[PDB]
Protein backbone atom coordinates (compact mmCIF):
# COMPACT_ATOMS: atom_id res chain seq x y z
CA UNK A 1 0.00 0.00 0.00
CA UNK A 2 3.25 2.49 0.64
CA UNK A 3 4.45 3.35 -2.27
CA UNK A 4 8.40 2.47 -2.55
CA UNK A 5 9.07 5.41 -5.17
CA UNK A 6 7.65 8.02 -2.41
CA UNK A 7 9.51 6.13 0.55
CA UNK A 8 12.92 6.32 -1.60
CA UNK A 9 12.26 10.26 -2.75
CA UNK A 10 11.25 10.66 1.18
CA UNK A 11 14.49 9.17 2.29
CA UNK A 12 16.76 11.02 0.03
CA UNK A 13 14.64 14.36 0.79
CA UNK A 14 15.37 13.81 4.44
CA UNK A 15 18.79 13.41 3.79
CA UNK A 16 18.92 16.38 2.04
CA UNK A 17 17.08 18.18 5.25
CA UNK A 18 19.55 17.29 7.74
CA UNK A 19 22.48 18.11 5.66
CA UNK A 20 21.37 21.76 4.87
CA UNK A 21 20.14 22.31 8.41
CA UNK B 1 7.92 34.18 -6.43
CA UNK B 2 6.36 32.59 -9.61
CA UNK B 3 5.09 28.79 -9.04
CA UNK B 4 4.56 28.05 -12.43
CA UNK B 5 8.16 29.93 -13.66
CA UNK B 6 9.92 27.94 -10.92
CA UNK B 7 8.43 24.67 -12.55
CA UNK B 8 9.15 25.43 -15.79
CA UNK B 9 12.79 26.88 -15.02
CA UNK B 10 13.55 23.16 -13.00
CA UNK B 11 11.97 20.78 -15.68
CA UNK B 12 12.99 22.53 -18.94
CA UNK B 13 16.62 22.98 -17.58
CA UNK B 14 16.59 18.89 -17.02
CA UNK B 15 15.12 18.39 -20.39
CA UNK B 16 18.13 20.68 -21.75
CA UNK B 17 20.50 18.46 -19.52
CA UNK B 18 19.48 15.07 -20.63
CA UNK B 19 19.37 15.77 -24.21
CA UNK B 20 15.69 15.94 -24.87
CA UNK B 21 15.43 20.02 -25.88
CA UNK B 22 17.61 22.77 -27.10
CA UNK B 23 17.58 26.60 -27.55
CA UNK B 24 14.98 28.93 -26.63
CA UNK B 25 12.30 28.85 -23.88
CA UNK B 26 12.27 28.36 -20.02
CA UNK B 27 15.33 26.18 -18.75
CA UNK B 28 17.72 27.83 -21.37
CA UNK B 29 20.76 29.82 -19.84
CA UNK B 30 21.52 30.64 -16.71
CA UNK B 31 18.13 31.05 -14.41
CA UNK B 32 17.12 34.39 -13.78
CA UNK B 33 17.24 34.66 -10.37
CA UNK B 34 19.51 32.94 -6.46
CA UNK B 35 15.89 30.93 -6.54
CA UNK B 36 15.81 29.29 -9.91
CA UNK B 37 20.06 28.52 -10.07
CA UNK B 38 19.64 27.22 -6.02
CA UNK B 39 16.69 24.48 -7.01
CA UNK B 40 18.82 23.61 -9.85
CA UNK B 41 22.13 22.67 -7.79
CA UNK B 42 20.46 21.11 -5.06
CA UNK B 43 18.05 19.42 -7.85
CA UNK B 44 21.30 18.01 -9.32
CA UNK B 45 22.80 17.46 -6.47
CA UNK B 46 19.95 15.20 -5.25
CA UNK B 47 18.97 13.62 -8.36
CA UNK B 48 22.62 12.02 -8.05
CA UNK B 49 22.43 10.57 -4.54
CA UNK B 50 19.19 9.63 -5.20
CA UNK B 51 20.89 7.03 -8.34
CA UNK B 52 23.39 6.02 -6.01
CA UNK B 53 21.83 5.18 -3.57
CA UNK B 54 18.76 3.26 -5.80
CA UNK B 55 19.10 3.46 -9.41
CA UNK B 56 18.42 5.54 -12.08
CA UNK B 57 15.45 7.58 -11.08
CA UNK B 58 13.64 8.27 -14.85
CA UNK B 59 14.03 4.23 -15.18
CA UNK B 60 11.18 3.49 -12.54
CA UNK B 61 8.64 5.63 -13.92
CA UNK B 62 6.23 3.80 -16.20
CA UNK B 63 3.94 6.24 -17.46
CA UNK B 64 1.25 6.30 -19.83
CA UNK B 65 -1.54 9.37 -20.31
CA UNK B 66 -4.31 7.57 -18.50
CA UNK B 67 -2.48 6.62 -15.34
CA UNK B 68 0.01 9.31 -15.23
CA UNK B 69 -1.68 11.71 -13.12
CA UNK B 70 -2.92 9.03 -10.44
CA UNK B 71 0.64 7.78 -9.87
CA UNK B 72 2.45 11.19 -9.60
CA UNK B 73 -0.70 12.27 -6.88
CA UNK B 74 0.54 8.94 -5.35
CA UNK B 75 4.46 9.14 -5.19
CA UNK B 76 3.91 12.15 -4.09
CA UNK B 77 1.32 11.94 -1.36
CA UNK B 78 3.59 8.78 -0.24
CA UNK B 79 6.67 11.43 -0.38
CA UNK B 80 5.10 14.31 2.05
CA UNK B 81 3.44 12.09 4.77
CA UNK B 82 4.58 13.73 7.79
CA UNK B 83 4.72 17.11 6.43
CA UNK B 84 6.82 18.87 4.03
CA UNK B 85 10.53 19.90 4.25
CA UNK B 86 13.12 21.65 2.24
CA UNK B 87 14.73 18.50 1.14
CA UNK B 88 11.31 16.55 0.12
CA UNK B 89 10.31 19.51 -1.75
CA UNK B 90 13.49 19.05 -3.65
CA UNK B 91 12.63 15.81 -3.99
CA UNK B 92 8.91 16.87 -5.43
CA UNK B 93 10.62 18.62 -8.19
CA UNK B 94 13.05 16.08 -9.14
CA UNK B 95 10.48 13.50 -9.77
CA UNK B 96 8.39 15.52 -11.77
CA UNK B 97 10.86 16.66 -13.82
CA UNK B 98 12.17 13.37 -14.24
CA UNK B 99 7.96 12.23 -15.49
CA UNK B 100 8.63 14.56 -17.68
CA UNK B 101 12.13 13.27 -19.26
CA UNK B 102 10.62 9.87 -19.10
CA UNK B 103 7.34 11.21 -21.17
CA UNK B 104 9.48 12.55 -23.81
CA UNK B 105 11.43 9.30 -24.21
CA UNK B 106 8.42 7.24 -24.47
CA UNK B 107 7.40 9.88 -27.28
CA UNK B 108 4.46 11.25 -25.07
CA UNK B 109 6.05 14.89 -25.16
CA UNK B 110 2.26 16.06 -24.59
CA UNK B 111 2.69 14.63 -21.01
CA UNK B 112 5.10 17.29 -19.99
CA UNK B 113 2.93 20.19 -19.96
CA UNK B 114 0.26 18.62 -18.37
CA UNK B 115 2.64 17.02 -15.30
CA UNK B 116 3.91 20.90 -14.90
CA UNK B 117 0.69 22.16 -14.80
CA UNK B 118 0.14 18.72 -11.86
CA UNK B 119 3.43 20.21 -10.28
CA UNK B 120 1.96 23.74 -10.14
CA UNK B 121 -1.71 22.36 -9.06
CA UNK B 122 0.09 20.61 -6.08
CA UNK B 123 2.51 22.75 -4.78
CA UNK B 124 -0.34 25.37 -4.77
CA UNK B 125 -2.77 22.83 -2.93
CA UNK B 126 -0.76 21.12 -0.93
CA UNK B 127 2.86 22.81 -0.05
CA UNK B 128 1.72 26.49 -0.05
CA UNK B 129 0.93 27.04 3.31
CA UNK B 130 4.08 25.07 4.67
CA UNK B 131 6.52 26.84 2.27
CA UNK B 132 4.79 30.15 3.40
CA UNK B 133 4.64 29.49 7.02
CA UNK B 134 8.33 28.54 6.63
CA UNK B 135 9.45 31.76 5.37
CA UNK B 136 8.84 31.16 1.24
CA UNK B 137 11.26 30.46 -1.00
CA UNK B 138 13.22 33.13 -0.16
CA UNK B 139 14.12 31.20 2.94
CA UNK B 140 14.81 27.77 0.77
CA UNK B 141 17.56 30.09 -1.11
CA UNK B 142 19.23 30.77 2.07
CA UNK B 143 19.84 27.61 3.13
CA UNK B 144 20.53 26.00 -0.14
CA UNK B 145 22.02 28.36 -2.09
Amino acid sequence: AADPLGQALRAIGDEFETRFR
Amino acid sequence: PDTRALVADFVGYKLRQKGYVSGAGPGEGPAADPLGQALRAIGDEFETRFRRTFSDLAAQLHVTPGSAQQRFTQVSDELFQGGPNWGRLVAFFVFGAALCAESVNKEMEPLVGQVQEWMVEYLETRLADWIHSSGGWAEFTALYG
